């Protein structure tokens, strides 16, 4: 409700100053007490950050900052109180943001693990994860309506570049521990990094998303690839092997929720710009993305590990969604749904970036393909297929609704004639052949008519079997 | 019998944003001129003669569409009982050219100029042409509203406002205590020229569709300050009266040192001398006790306003510093005056608001006290004549002029408080001025219903040009025009003013929208849901509903609709160019959904609600309203009685009722020159014609209404009597004076049924039934009315050709309100003898079923033009004007109805 401006003014000013000051101070520590309440001590300063009107990582600026004790209040008091008479002295044990910042930016590109850096991890980014977004609005640019109130200088050095070196920092860390066995911290980074997502910029795409994605594509090949070795090969000792599986899709599932929340805010925030103008990479990680979901749609373990995932660790997969509502001033599946599940809400927020390959002559082949599909055959059976289908691809002239399609898809500007190769129709209507073809399957799971409400005996017997 | 077409030309209307009127105490000077100098006219561009006239117009009843209407349609000045024109031949009102005597009569030409004169104080309209005078007058008008200048023009015309000032140079001297129109500009608007009541305007993209118009009203120049009649004040509040004068008097004394004022026995703005500036104690005394009067009332309108003010601090007032004006912007004499300094004090937000209310009722009060003395408003200051720029109530006062009074409050505020006083802020109480009615304040659009779609994924946009309240969706083509859309179970819309969806009543959904928002509506046929994205971000509710509407029936389909309010202005976009579209590649193009008019040679037509009240039959299933024929027994003729279905109950809708009969009574074309039974030779040659009205008893005859109404009453008010009836009188004389001619004009010709009842005790539900007559005679022209069987006073006279309908306006009271009885008396002729021709001579009352009650129903569906007059408005120049042009022809096929006489 932005209290902090007119509550903690003068002298509960220094008092929160005090807690922040204290909270932070338990860097040098290292005890069992403090291992647990990381999760509760982090959460306790992340809110606290958001709240503070003063910018205690920027001590330079704060002659300009009014909502200060420094300036409301004469030097004449804050003796009759006590006070080290200088803001620069008042915590004189955090770091500057631009020293802060530079401590992580080297220590994630150090390839460091979760255990040297529990405090950075638990405790330190989710201050900046909240310090950051509260001096973005309140510093340099900033939509200012200053026209009469442009006089005073901004007090906080918080621009853009400062958020988004922080997100691919924390994109980076993860990645760092991608692999490991435990990590409960990786949901909670997951809702920190929400909020300094939405000012990363188009160049974070290439740099960062494609790879570690790509590494949690071919991970989850490789696991699948186990899991259908084992089935093709029945046995008693399937079942040791089973748990094997079971345990590598519960990592890939913490790995997909340690993500997937800051690609979809992501990707909220670039598809204006991948459809109207179109992007080589974004078309990429589609095909990355959709490879992910075609095996959770076609192998049962990753579904039922997406699911045991989020229950137990309650993930609310709702506000994930609704976050953009929210931040722009705004029952049946509350605690699951697979209409609000990640991996299908991923898809189906990146599917026109797939769509948007195929040209609408192609408008045939897809159902076409699909077909093949539904029939059960491999993505080189349909590849071969559509080769020799390849004059069935629609006529602008014999239908209407073509004519003006192609007309706007032509007008695209990075659509070239020679894009359409026979090769390359081939493969963009394959890869998104299989897409909408496992994605109707879960909104319309067709499961009904098999088992209906049948009262085969309850209604009148469940007495017996009690 | 058969609708008849024909041809016609649109007609537009132009006028200044100049409005004046006559109230109790209002601002407004009262006599007003202005010319309209004719450029080029071509008499015929089309087969219909070109139309072009000049005059008044009331800002109350004024709205000409385009297209259709009275008459032949093609409506102007003078074309209903709300304006009065001038065409160089004839004085138009009420749809009828009256010829009126100039000394060489003839249709505005290019070179001529039309003089309109205004005087409210008769009130009267009068016009000369190229200096000489206009052998008519319109005189005894209503003066319910605002007037504006006007001029009504078809295709071909080339005119030029002349306003005075620097707003065109007048050709001819206004007549003596005439003030020209340029000076009754408000302080707040710059002088233009615009439309009347447009639902449509050009824009950037394409065309912009506009809500009402927010409008002015006679009483709004009233100035109302609040009451002081309490002169009851704290004797410690008293005191500080006096002083609270003197640390003001220092203040204002102080800014006019600001402004280079210095001391002299003179007392001038431009002179700069001033005796008051030396100090608050040298300043005289006489002179300080000039604004004792308005000072008590700073310290009484708290009180009035119920804010709470009394003796915190007396100490404070005895130590306080005090601010003294610098020995460098110095004044002759040589003493510094000390107002109080103030600088240690501040004021709370809610204080804040206090000294905007006070500084309103001091100005209220200042404006009121010079308006009894005979000062007016005038964008041209003017002393010896009492004109004034600041002589305006205190909301159309300028911002620059506003600030100035709110900052001398504000120190008046501040040496309360600087006394250390409690001024304690009145819990603010809300109030909702309703300016318009309850039916012009939203104007849906709605496409054709030739383009309903059952079936396939649409898509279309709606950019919210303005930030209010404006509701975009799906409806269904039954949709209602007056009722608010999504109130009830025909529309599917998205409020963007607040973020709701709107479906049978109202649920939270999405984010409020800003200028240039683009939401755009998709419909999916397939799935039964309804998707809106606001700038290419899909809307969701309070959960992860990704649709605002599921589980719809298509049933007879969706049509694209939109609603505005007053002063909305919104773009909305159907796809006809799929390039023109902003969001739908981003979202809705990959998805499936196309435009909707994708694949259409024409833009899609739009229909749009039209507040011009109509009578419509009662409907066979009205919630609250029967009516009911009874034959004709042999003690009673043919009766149409009207019951109320849901008196008393619960949620029974009592309001005022207008009630016509389907078919009217036309007057001859020529008048004549200057027991019980009916004898056979009299009753085959008369010409009166009667019904009567029996009013039941339970229903109050203070709360009915009998008579008559032209075919031109579209009065839907809800506190009607007979002094809102429309009139005016058109006089004509010779080269001086001597009226021959003083014809009287109305829409409405009724009689109260409170002047029929005595002043008993007590009683006024009487046992016995109000039996209210009217008698018609054709062929000359008179109207009269019968009691109980006993004449009436009131009377009446009408032109010949003039179409009456019988009428009957009640409020009711009971479950028997009234009965149309359709019969006849002793040698008189029933009304169905007058209505139909093959009974003209049968003398037995009939009731046909052509014959029927209808009602008055506020807002009608009506077809958008496809095309619009181009007219071109600029101002030529300090000496010419402002210009009106328009060239380009426009015609449409007209269906009229006879007996209605509207098209």
């Amino acid at each position: 409700h932005q209290f902090g401006d007119d509550v903690i003014l003068d002298d509960v000013q220094v008092s929160c100053y005090r807690t922040l000051c204290s909270i932070y101070s338990l860097g040098t520590t290292k005890n069992t007490y403090v291992e647990k309440l990381r999760p509760a001590l982090g959460e306790c300063l992340a809110r606290l950050a958001a709240a503070m009107p003063v910018a205690f990582l920027e001590p330079q600026l704060n002659e300009y900052n009014a909502c200060s004790v420094y300036t409301t209040k004469s030097p004449r008091e804050r003796a009759i109180l006590g006070l080290p008479n200088s803001v620069e002295e008042m915590c004189p044990d955090i770091p500057v943001l631009d020293r802060l910042m530079a401590d992580i930016g080297g220590l994630a590109e150090s390839g460091a693990r979760y255990t040297e850096m529990p405090h950075v991890i638990e405790i330190t980014l989710p201050m900046l994860c909240s310090y950051l977004p509260r001096w973005w609005e309140r510093g340099p640019e900033a939509p200012p309506p200053a026209l009469p109130a442009g006089a005073p200088p901004p007090c906080t050095a918080v621009t853009s570049d400062h958020l988004n070196s922080l997100l691919g920092n924390i994109l980076r860390i993860i990645v760092n521990n991608l692999g490991i066995d435990e990590a409960t911290w990786m949901k909670r980074l997951a809702v920190f990094a929400q909020p300094i997502v939405s000012r990363a910029r188009p160049e974070l795409l290439h740099s960062h998303f494609i790879p570690t994605i790509g590494r949690l594509r071919k991970r989850a090949g490789k696991v699948v690839a186990e899991e259908e070795q084992l089935r093709l090969e029945a046995k008693a000792e399937a079942e040791e092997g089973e748990l094997l599986v079971r345990d590598e899709f519960s990592v890939l599932c913490r790995d997909l929720y340690a993500l997937y929340p800051l690609l979809i805010r992501y990707v909220d925030n670039n598809r204006a710009h991948w459809l109207t103008e179109p992007n080589a990479n974004a078309e990429e990680l589609f095909r990355m993305v959709g490879e992910i979901f075609i095996y959770w749609s076609k192998s049962h373990n990753f579904k039922r590990e997406e699911q045991n995932f989020v229950v137990q660790n309650e993930i609310n997969n709702m506000s994930f969604l609704t976050a953009d509502s929210k931040s722009k001033m705004a029952r049946r599946g509350d605690r699951y749904s697979v209409q609000t599940s990640l991996i299908v809400a991923t898809l189906k927020k990146m599917l026109p970036i797939g769509l948007n390959m195929c040209a609408p002559t192609d408008q045939d082949l897809i159902m076409l393909a699909k077909t093949r599909y539904a029939l059960k055959d491999t993505d080189e059976e349909v590849r071969e297929f559509l080769q020799n289908n390849l004059h069935l691809q629609g006529k602008v002239e014999g239908s209407p609704s073509l004519r003006w399609q192609m007309a706007l898809y032509r007008g695209l500007p990075g659509r070239e004639e020679d894009a359409d190769d026979p090769e390359k129709i081939v493969r963009r209507v394959q890869e998104v052949s299989a897409v909408l073809y496992h994605l109707e399957q879960t909104e319309h799971p067709y499961k009904s008519k098999k088992a209906v409400w049948h009262k085969l005996l309850s209604k009148q017997r469940r007495r017996a079997v009690v | 019998l058969l609708l008849q077409t024909n041809l016609i030309n649109y007609v537009t209307s132009i006028r200044p944003n100049i409005f004046v009127g006559r109230a109790e105490g209002s601002t407004q000077y009262g006599k007003w001129y202005f010319e309209v100098m004719v450029d080029e006219v071509v008499p015929f561009l089309t087969a219909q003669a070109t139309h072009l006239r000049v005059g008044w117009a009331l800002t109350e009843g004024y709205s000409p569409y385009p297209g259709g209407g009275e008459g032949w349609g093609g409506n102007g000045v003078g074309d209903d009982l709300y304006s009065y024109g001038f065409d160089g031949l004839h004085l138009w009102t009420g749809h009828v050219a009256r010829p009126v005597t100039s000394p060489g009569q003839h249709l505005l030409a290019p070179e001529d100029v039309v003089s309109c004169c205004l005087d409210l104080s008769v009130p009267s309209i009068s016009f000369r042409i190229n200096g000489c005078p206009v052998q008519g007058v319109f005189e005894a008008f209503n003066l319910d509203g605002l007037f504006f200048p006007v001029v009504s023009f078809s295709a071909g015309v080339k005119v030029r406002f002349l306003l005075g000032g620097r707003h065109g140079e007048f050709k001819f001297l206004p007549p003596p205590g005439y003030a020209p129109c340029h000076e009754a500009v408000l302080p707040r608007e710059r002088l233009r020229l615009e439309p009347i009541k447009e639902y449509r305007r050009e824009g950037p993209r394409g065309p912009h569709l506009v809500g009402p118009s927010r409008c002015l009203s006679h009483t709004d120049f009233v100035p109302c300050p609040v009451d002081t009649v309490q002169i009851v004040l704290p004797p410690h509040l008293e005191r500080i009266r006096e002083k609270l004068a003197e640390n003001i008097h220092e203040l204002w004394a102080l800014t006019r040192i600001e402004q280079g004022w210095t001391y002299g026995p003179v007392r001038d703005d431009n002179k700069r001398l001033h005796p008051c500036l030396v100090n608050f104690h040298s300043l005289p005394e006489p002179e300080r006790n000039y604004n004792l009067q308005m000072s008590g009332e700073t310290l009484k309108t708290l009180l009035a306003l119920g804010c709470h003010v009394g003796m915190a601090d007396e100490k404070a007032e005895d130590n306080l510093k005090k601010t003294k004006l610098p020995k460098t912007y110095m004044m002759s004499n040589g003493y510094k005056p000390a107002p109080l300094d103030l600088s240690h004090v501040r004021l709370t937000p809610a204080q804040t608001t206090l000294v905007d209310r006070l500084a309103e009722n001091g100005h209220n009060v200042w404006a009121r006290d010079r308006v009894a003395q005979g000062w007016s408003y005038s964008a041209v200051q003017d002393i010896p004549a009492r004109r004034n720029p600041r002589l305006v109530p205190y909301r159309l006062l300028d911002e620059a002029t506003k600030r100035s009074n709110r900052d001398s409050l504000c120190q008046a505020v501040r040496t309360l408080l600087g006394y250390g006083y409690n001024i304690e802020p009145p819990d603010q109480e809300p109030s909702q001025v309703e300016n318009q009615s309850r039916w012009d304040r939203v104007r849906i659009f709605r496409a054709e219903k030739s383009y309903t779609v059952q079936s396939g994924r649409w898509y279309f946009e709606f950019e919210a040009v303005t930030t209010g309240e404006m509701r975009v969706g799906w409806a269904r083509p039954e949709l209602r025009p007056d009722v608010e859309l999504g109130a009830d179970e025909l529309a599917y819309v998205f409020n963007g003013h607040r973020g709701q969806r709107w479906h049978l009543g109202s649920e939270p959904f999405g984010r409020p929208w800003q200028s240039g928002d683009v939401v755009g509506c998709m419909i999916d046929l397939t799935e039964n849901t309804i998707i809106f994205t606001l700038n290419g971000e899909v809307l969701m509710s309070d959960s992860g509903s990704e649709t605002a509407f599921r589980e719809i029936e298509i049933g007879d389909g969706f049509l694209p609709v939109c609603s505005l309010g007053p002063g909305q202005v919104g773009h909305l976009n159907l796809g006809q160019d799929v390039s023109s579209l902003r969001f739908f590649a981003i979202c809705g193009l990959q998805e499936g959904f196309e435009p909707f008019a994708i694949n259409m040679q024409r833009p899609v037509t739009t229909w749009f609600s039209k507040s011009l009240p109509q009578f419509e039959p009662v409907p066979p299933e009205h919630p609250h309203y029967e009516v009911a024929r009874m034959d004709g027994t042999v003690d009673t003729p043919p009766c149409l009685r009207l019951a109320h279905r849901t008196w008393g109950s619960q949620n029974s809708l009592v309001e005022m009722l207008f009630l016509r009969l389907s078919l009217p009574v036309q007057f001859h074309q020529h008048f004549r020159c200057t027991d019980n039974r009916d004898d056979p030779e009299i009753i085959l040659n008369t010409t009166t014609y009667y019904y009567s009205v029996r009013v039941f008893a339970g229903q109050e005859p203070s709360c009915v209404w009998v008579g008559w109404v032209t075919p031109d009453y579209h009065q839907h008010d809800m506190n009607f009597d007979l002094s809102k009836v429309r009139a005016v009188t058109v006089t004509m004389g010779d080269e001086q004076g001597n009226v021959h001619s003083s014809l009287k004009c109305s829409n409405c010709y009724m009689v109260w049924g409170g002047d029929f009842v005595s002043p008993g005790q007590q009683g006024r539900i009487s046992h016995t039934d109000l039996v209210i007559g009217c008698l018609v005679d054709l062929a000359t022209g008179l109207m009269t009315f019968t009691a109980n069987g006993k004449e009436s006073n009131t009377f009446f006279q009408v032109e010949p050709n003039t179409k009456l309908f019988p009428a009957v306006f009640v409020l009711p009271t009971h479950q028997n309100v009234i009965q149309f009885e359709l019969g006849k008396q002793k040698n008189i002729m029933p009304l169905s003898a007058a209505m139909f021709l093959s009974e003209r001579k049968n003398p037995a009352p009939q009731c046909p079923p052509r014959l029927e009650v209808q009602m008055l129903m506020p807002v009608s569906w009506s077809r958008m033009p496809n095309h619009f007059l181009q007219v071109e408005t600029r101002r030529a120049g300090e000496r010419l004007g402002w210009a009106v042009q328009c060239q380009d022809p426009l015609t449409m096929m007209a269906l009229h109805i006879p007996e209605e006489n509207r098209c």
